[PDB]
């Protein structure tokens, strides 16, 4: 008997099987409703101290495999299903789900009734629970540190997964047939862009490298000021964890760079960061958008789009300044998803560009930052 | 981007009657696309020449036609209606195929009729083998390595270069007809002539095998601003090589990552953007290297399909409906989510938080000389669908649900059967419809899931759950009801166990199971289905059950329930017109203001679409299913009688355990049903029966036999015609009966409230007693028999009626020999004519008979005279014999038909006129006739051949029967049999000297002897029919022209007094 709990701060318990490791987790639960992709999703680093509720039964059929990780890590402080899969069945499979999970130290549970935690989410709103694998998880005690949890609202996470020092990125992506290319020359690459690291998924770097973009990866807090001294052809505002709102450093660069003529261009994060920059105000999210199926409007073309969400903020559009237009919607629940500058070659989107996983409906989304930067070089 | 103003009116067309690989999905869909079009006030006009729709209903539609699905028939429906578009993806191959004709046939100009859904150019982009190949190198796309091929001198080039083995596919042909796989020479020279005279374009597409790479489907919806959205996914359980219909499929897909997943999904896009679909549905067809993820485009069907109903049904997400909105004009993002309560857009992609699992239903036993491995050409005739939780779940849900006696994995081979591995191996190398329950034996039995994997090609994620409920089982034979504590039986339960497995593998009666869980508190929760994964609310009730925690089902307290139960999947004799019933049932009641709640199972059927009733159970149709959602539900009643055999079987123990059943009594049912009891009946009320016993041993037979008289019906029917015929059964091979020779068989469907009896209609079949009435060609009214001799059944219905307390619909079968009324059977509940009685009479009897069986009365309803409509119906049926080559396509006392057409006339000759071009008969006008009959039929044949002379047919005849002829004057050119000489009957017939053929024969080994004929005649697409009756039938329709006039139901109805 290998017994694993998961406890939510109004008392509501789940019990099941532990699939991971034995310990304790701790955060804000989340349902991802996706099919496929868990993997990246475990190791996107938004999910930073939130437990993720997977809603498909069926959790780890394809097993793991390395280009399949969207960070160094395993970001999900916790991981809820309702089914571990006997075996791994695919020819890309590395390693089964358990111990991949295990092997980076993941608490986890499995054989819950998912779908009834995924309904009290949407109709209460996100709520900080606690997982217990082990022995005689102590239900009481994960009570209390369930209540214990501060909370996300408020909280800076960029800061926490943000790379201690700046590095470059030069590999582009992944093919069936060739897999992970190699790592390019810097002369190889035309354009200079610099991406701030806010918790950035491997993704969006490959995205851009694809398009002919060398990558100066900036820690977190970079000042504008060290930034504008690369002669950066652009600059890039990662997606990551916590609340935008309380990264003033962030915000104060931007807003320098937004002085200049540099095209900027920022995804969920840094598209709050933008707005916020742009004096534009966050909101939480009752619950959140975590799936690969969000119907987005580009309200200028008249077109939707399907893609992949990971957000529990959101930018307030009746609190818009008259310098950013409106540019996508949610066709979900009419929540801002996308927002150019009037008066400079700013740009951000809320979903996610470069899936990993979901649909590839949101990469043309890349393009008009290379249009902008093109057209800076020009000048 | 909103609707279209330049269209007023569209014309739809329907599937026609039922068939392996073309079935219920298209009246569940072409339902949809009217509901659809209705409700945007279009005006609405289709032709379907299957009355048992429900897309012909006269509500349905401004001007429903059913009429014979033929391009010139179509004509005169255009040309009367005049409709701005038409809509042909809603009616399977046969509405693309009529479509493309109409435009050949310059129609569409003719009348300014637009094509909408999908163009002319589009469709044969997809259906043309070799343009399709093209397209997919245009893409970049892969393809396997193919060849076309117009002869077979083409083909044995192809098979040559791809090698063997090769799968075989025409162009414009789907379900696999026509196709099949080539292992060698003969096999490919048999199915390539097969494939090459079945297309409709007389090609055929050669490929090298793929068999056993994964296969998969997804159905795609794109809309006129081009936004495109990704359905559902299918995974197929059973390997490339089995055809998707026929093989087991989940959804959603299960094994594959999403960096795969997407470049499938793009490939989909890609494919209905290249073929032309711009406003409307797809399906796209993969196959995907295992080993390496390497992915080939298989086909793709512009239209909906089989798939798509399956995935609306999975999903929640309504295709058909969607679809049609599109085809006029609308875009996604303008339409509203229907179970999201219209709060989300359709324009998005589900999400689904359960495990899908589609299992196919086939009727081997009925074919017995036919070949039963599933290959490439569907052979199944009906299909289960089961939502669980988790795989196991979903698999065992499905499993009991099929209807073929199954509570799960029951084994069909011993433990102790020395040669139990090689039957098992064999089972799982050439898969047969019993693959599955082969595949558990095998691990019973120790073989390893690898070698299992080798052998059939099944994911090994699959395969290792099946293992492990193996193991389960294992445990549970050993512990015994003892060892059955609640935390283990609460993780059985979860598996999908049903309580019948758990009671035989412990030795106990299911009703201990049953019980055992109520001590544990062990009861399953309803979950809902919502297409986004709980994601938002639904203010839906389509529900599945689950061993789960929270229960979703809500069951109100304000009102009064009525539960209808449904046939499971289809089988032959248990079609889409119980389906029809239900419908009916849930329909009625719920207008009445009864709280309407179907159980089914049934994908491609209309009772399981959630607008037809006010909660829907998608679950098996069993004892325990039943009764956990009575348990929580307490209807005030349940129907029984409407959904064929599989409710009709549980009534009793429905009963027992406290259900109210409403309408006819359990008892009253059995005692109809019951042989003893009946006979008994028949007496008391001084009723004609034929000459019956029940012998045990041979000997008493013969004996018995000598006595009642011969020829006699031995209940697998077969007719002995004499006592050295009886030890031939006897031996080869209980009800003994005296066959009524030479006699008119007859259908009586009538309603009885307890203080009425309302004739329904009385239905003359053409064929006599001795064919089956499910295969019998039928009239109404009657077109040969006396008022008198009518009357006089009415009376004996009505007798019956009161005497077994019938409440609701009856069914009473008569044969009339020599002036005298028989009874053949009492069916106390819905028969499979009364949704041809209620299209042919007005009268909607199911409706009727449900209000009668929830208590109001036929006076109460203003329904208390019978209509006898002013025109003549005819009902003839479709069988499948030329799905299975090997049997001999001859008729009898056992049912083997698929489906149903309608003619309407002013004549019995111009309705059987109609019935007989809808049936898909190659019969023509002019030509050489082939006759040769039976000893019995020599006599009355002479009238026959004045007839066909008098048609300005030439006559062929077999020496005995041209010999009866010469000796009335008439001299037809004879022709040889086959031991005879050159040229014989099936030279003749191959070089198509006929167009014609009537051919009655009598005796076992009569029947064995002529079965050249009758096979040959259907290979080469001859007409020919096996009873004189038929035959008399035919003759008078030559003097009918169904294409003259046309008619609306509408119109039909109008008409009558
Ligand atoms: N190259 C192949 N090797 C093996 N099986 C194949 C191959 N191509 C197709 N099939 C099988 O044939 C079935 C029928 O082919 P398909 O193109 O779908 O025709 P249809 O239009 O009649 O449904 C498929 O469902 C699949 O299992
Ligand atoms: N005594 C009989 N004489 C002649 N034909 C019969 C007789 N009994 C049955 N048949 C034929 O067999 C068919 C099936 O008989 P029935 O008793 O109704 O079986 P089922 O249960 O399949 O309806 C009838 O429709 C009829 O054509
Ligand atoms: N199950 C129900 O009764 C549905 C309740 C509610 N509308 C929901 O979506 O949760
Ligand atoms: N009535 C029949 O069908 C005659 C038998 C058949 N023609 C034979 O070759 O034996
Ligand atoms: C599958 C249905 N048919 C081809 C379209 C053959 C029965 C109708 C003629
Ligand atoms: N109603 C049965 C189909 C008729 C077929 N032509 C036959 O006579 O055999
Ligand atoms: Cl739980
Ligand atoms: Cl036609
Ligand atoms: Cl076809
Ligand atoms: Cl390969
Ligand atoms: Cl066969
Ligand atoms: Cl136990
Ligand atoms: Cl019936
Ligand atoms: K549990
Ligand atoms: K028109
Ligand atoms: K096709
Ligand atoms: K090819
Ligand atoms: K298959
Ligand atoms: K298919
Ligand atoms: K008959
Ligand atoms: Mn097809
Ligand atoms: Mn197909
Ligand atoms: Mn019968
Ligand atoms: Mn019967």
């Amino acid at each position: 008997i290998k017994s694993a709990l998961l406890v939510l701060e109004d008392g509501t318990q789940f019990h099941g099987r532990a699939i991971g490791a034995t310990g304790s987790a701790v955060g804000e639960v989340v349902f991802n409703t996706s099919m496929t992709g868990y993997q990246e999703i475990l190791t996107d680093p938004s999910y930073s101290r939130q437990i993720v509720t997977l809603t498909y039964p069926h959790i780890g059929n394809v097993g793991t495999n390395d280009a399949d990780e969207e960070s160094s890590q395993v970001h999900a402080q916790g991981l809820v299903i309702r089914d571990l899969p006997l075996i791994a069945s695919n020819f890309r499979n590395t390693e089964d789900l358990s111990s991949y999970l295990k092997r980076h130290n993941i608490v986890a549970i499995a054989d819950i009734d998912t779908r009834k935690l995924t309904r009290l989410l949407r109709e209460k709103g996100a709520q900080n629970g606690c997982i217990i694998a082990g022995d005689n998880p102590d239900a009481a005690l994960a009570l209390e540190k369930a209540r214990a949890f501060p909370g996300l609202n408020g909280m800076d996470l960029a800061k926490e997964v943000t790379t201690a020092e700046a590095y470059s990125w030069t590999q582009g992506s992944w093919t069936l047939t060739g897999g992970l290319p190699q790592a390019k020359k810097e002369d190889e690459l035309p354009f200079h862009v610099v991406a701030y690291d806010f918790g950035a998924k491997r993704n969006i770097l490959r995205m851009l490298v694809d398009r002919g973009c060398r990558l100066t990866i900036v820690p977190a807090q970079t000042s504008a000021e060290d930034v504008l001294k690369m002669n950066p052809d652009g600059i890039f505002l990662s997606n990551g964890p916590g609340d935008p709102a309380p990264c003033d450093y962030a915000i104060t660069a931007i807003q320098k760079f937004l002085e200049t003529d540099i095209p900027v261009f920022g995804i969920c994060l840094g598209h709050q960061l933008l707005a916020l920059a742009s004096g534009a105000k966050t909101v939480k999210m009752k619950f959140g958008h975590h799936g690969g199926n969000h119907p987005v409007k580009d309200v200028e073309k008249n077109v939707v789009m399907i893609t992949a969400q990971n957000h529990g903020f959101a930018v307030d559009e009746a609190t818009l300044p008259a310098n950013l237009r409106v540019t996508h919607k949610s066709l979900f629940d009419g929540t801002l998803q996308g927002i150019h500058r009037t008066d400079k070659p700013a740009f951000s989107f809320q979903g996610h560009p470069e899936a990993s996983p979901g649909p590839h409906d949101a990469a043309p989304l890349f393009d008009h930052f290379i249009e902008l930067i093109e057209q800076y070089r020009k000048t | 981007m909103p609707k279209r103003t330049d269209i007023k009116s569209i014309l739809i067309l329907g599937a026609g009657p039922i068939v392996i690989g073309q079935a219920c999905e298209f009246d569940y869909s072409g339902a949809q696309a009217c509901k659809a079009l209705r409700e945007e006030g279009y005006r609405v006009i289709l032709v379907n020449s299957n009355p048992a729709t429900i897309m012909t209903d006269p509500e349905m539609a401004d001007a429903t036609y059913i009429e014979p699905i033929h391009w010139e028939v179509v004509r005169k429906i255009i040309e009367k209606e005049r409709p701005d578009a038409v809509l042909p993806t809603m009616g399977g191959q046969t509405a693309l195929n009529c479509a493309l004709e109409l435009e050949r046939q310059g129609v569409l100009e003719e009348f300014g009729v637009t094509m909408i859904g999908a163009t002319a150019d589009a469709i044969d982009k997809a259906e043309d083998r070799r343009r399709f190949d093209v397209a997919m190198k245009k893409i970049g796309l892969e393809t396997a390595r193919s060849g076309i091929a117009h002869t077979m001198e083409e083909a044995l080039a192809v098979a040559a270069d791809v090698g063997f083995p090769c799968i075989i596919r025409p162009s414009f042909t789907m379900g696999g007809s026509g196709g099949g796989i080539a292992y060698n020479r003969e096999e490919f020279e048999e199915i390539c002539a097969r494939g090459l005279d079945l297309s409709p374009t007389k090609e055929l597409l050669i490929d090298e095998s793929l068999i056993g790479w994964k296969e998969y489907e997804m159905e795609v919806v794109r809309d006129k601003n081009d936004n495109c959205i990704i359905v559902c996914s299918i995974e197929n359980f059973d390997a490339m090589g089995i055809h998707t219909g026929d093989s087991i499929t989940v959804a959603p897909a299960q094994t594959l990552t999403d960096k795969e997943y997407q470049i499938m999904r793009n490939a989909s896009m890609a494919v209905l953007r290249e073929i032309g679909v711009e406003t409307g549905g797809s399906n796209v067809q993969f196959a995907v290297n295992p080993k390496n993820g390497r992915l080939i485009v298989i086909e793709m069907n512009p239209r909906v399909s089989r798939s798509s109903a399956l995935a609306s049904k999975a999903t929640g997400f309504p295709i058909a409906k969607v679809a049609a909105k599109l085809a006029v004009g609308y875009t996604l993002d303008e339409l509203m989510n229907d179970i999201t309560g219209g709060r989300t857009p359709a324009s998005f992609e589900p999400s689904i938080d359960y495990v899908v699992t589609k299992i196919p239903r086939f009727n081997f036993e009925k074919f017995a000389g036919a070949n039963d491995r599933l290959t490439t050409q569907m052979k199944s005739v009906g299909e289960v669908m089961a939502i669980g939780r988790t795989q196991q779940e979903s698999l065992q849900k499905a499993l009991r649900g099929l209807e073929v006696g199954a509570t799960g994995f029951d084994p069909k081979v011993s433990l102790d059967d020395p040669e139990a591995l090689t039957k098992i191996r064999r089972e799982l190398k050439d898969a047969g419809a019993d693959r599955i329950w082969y595949i558990a034996d095998a691990f019973r039995a120790g073989l390893s899931v690898d070698g299992v994997f080798n052998l059939t090609n099944i994911d090994r994620w699959f395969l290792v759950q099946i293992e492990e409920l193996v193991r389960l089982e294992e445990k549970v034979a050993e512990v015994g009801i003892t060892g059955l504590n609640a935390d283990f039986l609460r993780q059985l339960k979860r598996k999908g166990f049903a309580d019948a497995r758990l009671a035989k593998l412990a030795g106990v009666r299911e009703a201990e199971i049953r019980k055992l869980r109520d001590q544990y508190d062990l009861h399953p929760v309803y979950k809902r289905v919502d297409t986004c994964a709980a994601e938002f609310a639904t203010d839906t009730a389509y529900m599945y059950s689950t061993y789960e925690e929270e229960c979703e089902a809500n069951p109100s307290t304000d009102r009064e329930k009525i539960m209808v139960l449904g046939g499971g999947p289809n089988r032959i004799g248990q079609g889409i017109e119980f389906d029809y019933c239900c419908v009916h049932a849930s329909l009625a009641l719920r207008e009445d203001g009864y709280e309407t709640i179907m159980v089914n199972c049934n994908p491609e059927t209309v009772s399981t679409d959630y607008d037809t009733s006010d909660r829907l159970y998608f679950e098996p149709v069993t004892l325990e299913d039943v009764l956990e959602i009575v348990r929580i539900e307490k209807p005030k009643g349940v129907i029984v009688q409407y959904g064929g055999q599989t409710p009709l079987k549980l009534a009793r123990a429905l009963e027992a355990a406290g259900v109210p059943v409403i309408g006819t009594s359990p008892d009253a049912i059995d005692r109809a049903e019951d042989r003893e009891r009946f006979q008994h009946a028949v007496e008391r009320l001084k009723l004609k029966q034929p000459a019956n016993a029940t012998v045990t041993a041979i000997e008493m037979a013969v004996e018995k036999a000598k006595e009642i008289g011969y020829p006699l019906v031995v209940r697998a029917m077969e007719i002995v015609y004499d006592e050295a015929d009886l030890r031939r059964y006897f031996q080869t091979a209980v009800l003994l009966d005296h066959f009524l020779d030479d006699a008119v068989e007859v259908d009586v469907d009538a309603i009885c409230d307890g203080e009425m009896v309302l004739i329904g209609g009385i239905m003359e079949h053409i064929e006599q007693a001795g064919v089956h009435s499910g295969d019998s060609a039928c009239s109404l009214p009657a077109y040969t028999l006396s008022q008198e001799i009518q009357d006089v059944m009415r009376q004996q219905v009505q007798k019956l009626a009161f005497e077994l307390q019938v409440r609701g619909l009856m069914n009473v079968q008569f044969a009339v020999k020599n002036n005298e009324v028989y009874l053949i059977e009492v069916n106390p509940r819905a028969a499979r004519t009364v949704p041809f009685v209620s299209k042919a009479t007005g009268v909607p009897l199911a409706k009727v008979a449900a209000r009668v069986m929830a208590g109001k009365s036929l006076a109460e309803q203003g329904v208390t005279k019978e209509v006898i409509p002013p025109y003549y119906s005819v009902k003839e049926v479709v069988l499948p014999f030329n799905k299975f080559p090997g049997v001999d396509p001859l008729l009898g006392p056992e049912m083997r038909s698929t489906g149903e057409v309608m003619g309407v006339g002013r004549t019995f000759a111009e309705a059987f006129a109609k019935a007989q071009l809808g049936s898909n008969s190659t019969m023509k006008k002019h030509g050489r006739a082939l006759l040769s009959v039976r000893e019995g039929d020599k006599e009355r044949v002479v009238d026959l051949a004045a007839k066909l002379l008098k048609q300005g047919f030439e006559l062929d005849a077999t020496h005995g029967t041209a010999i009866v002829l010469g000796e009335a004057g008439i001299n037809p050119r004879l022709v040889n049999k086959v031991h005879e000489g050159r040229p014989h009957i099936q030279d003749r017939i191959k070089n198509g000297e006929y167009t014609y053929i009537i051919n009655t024969t009598s005796g076992r080994r009569a029947i064995e002897d002529s079965r050249v004929i009758r096979r040959s005649a259907l290979q080469y697409k001859v007409h020919y029919d096996t009873t004189l009756n038929g035959g008399f039938a035919t003759a008078m329709a030559l003097n009918a022209d169904a294409t003259e006039k046309v008619i609306s139901v509408q119109e039909m109805h109008a008409q009558i007094k």
